[PDB]
């Protein structure tokens, strides 16, 4: 079965993903059963579980696009997991949630508030791309693979995103085991 | 055309009285002694390439216990296979080609032909099994599988089963081991008739079970594997490692197929044209063309499937 770690923020939206039926969910698809673990990853709440997860297929990391306060918290939490000695090779599925709340947030709240160096015009297509770039900037791991997706707050169906990413991860690993690539 | 013998067949007419036994006279009337000088030296070359690579594979697995996984067993098998070809084949051939004629007697002829052929067949079916393993693992056809050490053992065992199904019958009366080509090296009699040992039925059995079936399986399995990787790459256009894997896997599959055609389509074509073109006659120079292509696989199947394999380049 597939082990999926589910990280992010209290107000990031993983609270809704986990409900599609260490807190374990047993959702399944395509004769493939997933074990989804909602855990924390802050720092203080990270030594409580990191030492007993091994053979984690992927790490689902959630980000509230409209939340500038937790943004750098999430950037550094991300960096410290993506570059973490236990998950240096565990591929990541990155949801940037509340896409539309961000589409309205950016109209009345410039992105410069939390990225002062941002020089682009505050439009959804550029600000969201800049945020995505900032998370992937911290990758620092040659062949890691970060599967990105921007989710329409609750108004979408993004379990398929997870499973396509997981299958891609799996085939890459099976080739690795055979000695091909 | 040739001098028919019981334990042997020398492709050279005795109407002149010149021909002798391949267990007897230096065969310098098949080819000038310079050719057998090169012959013996070439066997030492392949000893000093084959045993380095093939033993080191075994040694490395011992040294690094990270490599002891089920998927690599059949490559270890491959290494083992080619070491028969080094000792059963190349070493005992060395002590005969140095003379010009086969020294260790017809019992040494059976020993050489058997152990050489046993190694060659183990390698052949190791590659068939390797393709089957990769097919099941990556394409996930059964889709209710795990693949453990039990399955890897069955895969290795099956190569010994099939290898014996080819190498042992000439020891009991289905074809015969005789000096072929320049008569310093003994192998299967695929090129003469012999009703006492039923050569025709053995050659047809060989061509279908030990060539056509292995080739069909290898093409099919690697074809499905490439299709699967291509399909995955098609869906994840933005997944860099899958695009990389697509390209790399396809490079390797083409290499694999060409290696197997170079290795076996010589014997296949030679034996088939002997079979359908009975009005023909070949001498040592051409009867060692297929032996050439097959024997050198003791080096470059270990290269192609072990050295290039990405779990052993990291030990280098
Ligand atoms: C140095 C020589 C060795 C190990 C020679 C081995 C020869 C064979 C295993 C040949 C096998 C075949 C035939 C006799 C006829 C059809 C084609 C083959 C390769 C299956
Ligand atoms: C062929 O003739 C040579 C000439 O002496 C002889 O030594 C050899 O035994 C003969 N072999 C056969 C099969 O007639």
């Amino acid at each position: 079965d597939v082990k999926l770690l589910l990280l992010g923020a209290d107000n990031s939206g993983k609270s809704t993903i986990v409900k599609q039926m260490i807190v374990e969910t047993h959702f399944t698809f395509k004769n493939l059963h997933f074990r989804l673990f909602d855990v924390g990853g802050q720092r203080s709440e990270r030594k409580k579980w990191i030492h007993c997860f091994e053979d984690v297929t992927a790490i689902i990391f959630c980000v509230d696009l409209s939340d500038y306060n937790r943004m750098h918290e999430s950037l550094m939490d991300f960096d410290s997991i993506c570059n973490n000695k236990f998950f240096i090779d565990t591929s990541i599925i990155l949801f940037l949630n509340k896409k539309d709340l961000f589409g309205e947030k950016i109209k009345k709240s410039p992105l410069t508030i939390c990225f002062p160096e941002y020089t682009g015009p505050n439009t959804y297509e550029d600000a969201a791309a800049y945020i995505q770039a900032q998370f992937e900037s911290k990758n620092r791991s040659p062949n890691k693979e970060i599967y990105c997706h921007m989710t329409c707050a609750t108004d979408t169906n993004n379990a398929q995103v997870i499973f396509d990413a997981v299958t891609d991860i799996i085939i890459a690993n099976n080739l690795r085991g055979c000695g091909l690539y | 055309c040739g001098t028919e013998g019981p334990n042997f067949y020398v492709p050279f007419s005795n109407k002149t009285g010149v021909v002798r036994s391949p267990f007897e006279a230096p065969q310098y009337y098949l080819a000038e002694p310079w050719q057998f000088s090169m012959l013996a030296a070439y066997m030492f070359l392949l000893i000093m390439l084959g045993f380095p690579i093939n033993f080191l594979t075994l040694y490395v697995t011992v040294q690094h216990k990270k490599l002891r996984t089920p998927l690599n067993y059949i490559l270890l098998n491959l290494a083992v296979a080619d070491l028969f070809m080094v000792f059963g084949g190349f070493t005992t051939t060395l002590y005969t080609s140095l003379h010009g004629y086969f020294v260790f007697g017809p019992t040494g002829c059976n020993l050489e032909g058997f152990f050489a052929t046993l190694g060659g067949e183990i390698a052949l079916w190791s590659l068939v099994v390797l393709a089957i393993e990769r097919y099941v693992v990556v394409c996930k056809p059964m889709s209710n599988f795990r693949f453990g050490e039990n399955h890897a053992i069955m895969g290795v065992a099956f190569t010994w089963v099939m290898a014996l199904a080819c190498a042992a019958p000439p020891l009991v009366g289905w074809s015969r081991y005789i000096p072929e080509g320049m008569q310093c090296s003994c192998g299967i009699d695929y090129y003469t008739p012999h009703e006492e040992t039923n050569n025709e039925s053995f050659v047809i059995y060989m061509f279908v079970v030990h060539f056509i079936i292995p080739l069909i399986v290898i093409f099919f399995c690697y074809g499905q594997l490439v299709f699967t990787v291509k399909e995955a790459a098609a869906q994840q256009q933005e997944s860099a490692t899958t695009q990389k894997a697509e390209k790399e896997v396809t490079r390797m599959v083409i290499i694999y197929v060409i290696a197997f055609l170079i290795c076996w389509l010589p014997y296949a074509g030679v034996a088939f044209y002997i079979f359908t073109h009975q009005g023909s006659c070949f001498g040592p120079i051409f009867m060692t063309i297929p032996a050439f292509f097959a024997k050198t696989s003791a080096v470059y199947n270990p290269v192609i499937y072990i050295m290039m394999n990405k779990q052993f380049r990291n030990c280098m």
